RNA sequence: UCCUCCUAAAGAGUAACGGAGGAGCACGAAGGUUGGCUAAUCCUGGUCGGACAUCAGGAGGUUAGUGCAAUGGCAUAAGCC
RNA sequence: CCAGGGCUACACACGUGCUACAAUGGCGCAUACAAAGAGAAGCGACCUCGCGAGAGCAAGCGGACCUCAUAAAGUGCGUCGUAGUCCGGAUUGGAGUCUGCAACUCGACUCCAUGAAGUCGGAAUCGCUAGUAAUCGUGGAUCAGAAUGCCACGGUGAAUAC
């Protein structure tokens, strides 16, 4: 919807991908950067996005590269 | 007087009657018809079948009733199967673009329960 | 076949938009000048866009530019 | 009759080359095509079945038979012997000019026409499909109709299994998936 | 009649809410037909105080009553409102 | 008072405040004759249409039906036009 | 102190507003007349690009000079023919722009598509005595961005008071 020049990812997650893809599949990446986009470099890894009080594990599939990390991490619990 | 599957608007004007197709508003209909060269304020009862045939292939590039009803369903099938934020708002009948839900929320809910 | 109980069955001609004269006997008005027939319809050409439209990485690579 | 001799000079060779038949008469022949329009709302008004029977007299070329209720079931507010539907059976040559009216000028004119379903076979080799509106056929003019209903079309042949029923209709280039 | 119960430093329970509506069912039919109610409960370090604003076909009427344990406050509030409802009723009969 | 079964002991008949049910009509066609026809219920497929409406096909073989109880009948139909 | 979330949650109840339900109008084209106010990490012409929001280049201006800045309703012509309609602009999908480290939760705007309730509103209730009510546009403060609010400004302009 926005950010017409270049997708946004944080350096404390981007470099944490390239130390965790060439070294094999690793731990669920405990990250707080919901503001970052899903790049195709993380397809097939476990990511632990913070939703406010815990870290929900999300498995990055092939088709979520158009979205961001926080959209697969619901914040408010209803019923 | 048969375009893209039903299209049966008699004695309406040209750019107005074309918007009965699910897939075209007044902007595309004056863009579709200008690509075929017909004056836009003429009724379709005046149009002959030697002029309606130029309308049939021109509306075939912009997707219409048959597949446009399912491409917009392909997205909402995708989001509800993945489980994003907009998927769960689609899964529960709630507004998607972050509108107010405390008070109104009503054209998405429908009627009022109690 | 029984008399004065059926509607009239006349022999018609049907010409299409893509230029195919069809000769059927049917129950229509003056003549038939239809729109779509066994030819000039995408039921043998246009079914290739149902599943081969998605993908999210092919949308993403034109934003990458690196 | 334009496709009846088309049955006589291609598909009797085409089905025999596919199914290695020793005799000629064991190829599937098509007896009848029946057009059922189960109305159902005749219990509320008797008059709406009459214009429902006028559609079957327009799609085919002959007056339909009004079918009565067999038993008396209370789930649909009917008693037996009541007019509840109308059918028409086409045999001989009139069923052929309807069948190429169906496959050429009619089934392209249905909305959102994808490949028609192929698993809709009765288990003995008879085809059964249903259309959802009367305005597929150009005899109904979309100007004098009062309500939009549907009707069923059943094409029964002398095939013994189901894939001989698929082989016969696709030899007439029936639309499928 | 629509109740609107609200508490300032008195978080209303479920037994207290039905105690208000059963008491406000009394001063209902027995005195006047009314449109809309706003009930306000307050605790001010001694005084369990309860206010109420009734809306009727003529105008509005308000009463307040401070009490002992928030149950006698509403019991004194209804007797203050019921007398104002009979005074308003006979003001609109004049036979 | 009348009809049907059982009691009733393989002809008929056979009692009890024995066990179960019905009748006090209907019909000008629901009678006569000629001509023709064959159900119930499930299964698969099919517009709304489902556990069940109409259609097609198969299985089934009278488990249907009979103006009204029950018994005896009924396909040469006594059943359905 | 820091990150992330929340203050934006939604079976619901209420208060204040906005847009409406149309023909005293909608739309398309042509076109006439304002006041008040803001501007230096600011206002940003003209010229190019884009359907557009805007982008590039970039003068001018601490301002009766320059910029924001076309005022709109009105008027001229044409069309729609009383229909949920060429009314309504909600909702949702796709594609975009700007701001900011970052618009997922949770921004504004543009483009294409989708066209919901709504056909003048129950009991009840509100404001207004004249440049007022009712409508039309404009500007400001807050502010990176973000008003249908608020505070101001003018245009048209009533009815009625025994």
């Amino acid at each position: 919807r926005s950010l017409k020049k270049g997708p946004f990812i944080d350096l404390h997650l981007l470099k944490k991908v390239e130390k965790a893809v060439e070294s094999g599949d690793k731990k669920p990446l405990r990250t707080w950067s919901r503001r970052s986009t899903i790049f195709p470099n993380m397809i097939g890894l476990t990511i632990a996005v913070h939703n406010g009080r815990q870290h929900v594990p999300v498995f990055v599939t092939d088709e979520m590269v158009g979205h961001k990390l926080g959209e697969f991490a619901p914040t408010r619990t209803y019923r | 007087a048969r375009i893209a599957g039903i299209n049966i608007p008699d004695h309406k004007h040209a750019v107005i009657a074309l918007t009965s197709i699910y897939g075209v508003g007044k902007t595309r209909s004056k863009a579709i018809l200008a690509a075929a060269g017909i004056a836009e304020d003429v009724k379709i009862s005046e149009l002959s079948e030697g002029q309606i045939d130029t309308l049939r292939d021109e509306v075939a590039k912009f997707v219409v009733e048959g597949d446009l009803r399912r491409e917009i369903s392909m997205s909402i099938k995708r989001l509800m199967d993945l489980g994003c934020y907009r998927g769960l708002r689609h899964r529960r009948g709630l507004p998607v673009r972050g509108q107010r839900t405390k008070t109104n929320a009503r054209t998405r809910k429908g009627p009022r329960k109690p | 076949m029984k008399k004065d109980i059926h509607p009239k069955y006349e022999e018609i001609t049907a010409s299409c938009s893509c230029g195919n004269v069809m000769k059927i006997r049917s129950t229509v008005g003056h003549d038939l000048n239809l729109d779509v027939c066994s030819k000039c319809h995408p039921f043998f050409t246009g079914k290739q866009r149902d599943v081969a439209t998605g993908g999210r990485v092919d949308r993403f690579n034109k934003r990458f530019n690196i | 009759a334009k496709l009846h001799d088309y049955y006589k000079d291609e598909v009797v060779k085409k089905l025999m080359t596919e199914f290695n038949y020793n005799s000629v008469m064991q190829v599937p022949r098509v007896e009848k095509i029946t057009l059922n329009m189960g109305v159902g709302e005749a219990i509320a008004d008797k008059k709406l079945l009459d214009n429902a029977a006028a559609d079957l007299a327009a799609i085919s070329g002959q007056k339909p038979l009004i079918t009565k209720a067999r038993k008396s079931v209370a789930g649909f507010k009917i008693r037996q012997g009541y007019p509840i539907g109308c059918k028409v059976t086409l045999r001989g040559e009139r069923m052929w000019e309807f069948f190429e009216r169906l496959i050429t000028i009619a089934v392209p004119r249905i909305r959102d026409f994808r490949g028609l379903s192929a698993k809709s076979f009765d288990g003995r080799g008879n085809y059964s499909m249903g259309v959802r509106e009367q305005i597929i056929f150009p005899e109904i003019d979309y100007d004098k109709v009062d309500r939009v209903r549907g009707l069923d079309i059943t094409i029964t042949t002398t095939a013994k299994s189901d894939e001989e029923g698929r082989a016969l209709l696709a030899a007439f280039d029936f639309p499928f998936r | 009649m629509q109740l609107n119960i609200t508490g300032n430093n008195v978080e209303i329970t479920e037994a207290l809410r039905e105690f208000v509506t059963a008491k406000f069912a009394k001063l209902e039919q027995y005195f006047d037909r009314i449109n809309q109610v706003y009930v306000v409960l307050k605790v001010e370090k001694v005084t369990h105080t309860s206010d109420a604003t009734l809306h009727v076909d003529g105008g509005e009427l308000h009463a307040s009553a401070e009490g002992q344990d928030m149950y006698a406050a509403i019991d004194g509030l209804i007797d203050k409102l019921a007398r104002q409802l009979t005074k308003h009723k006979d003001k609109l009969k004049q036979h």
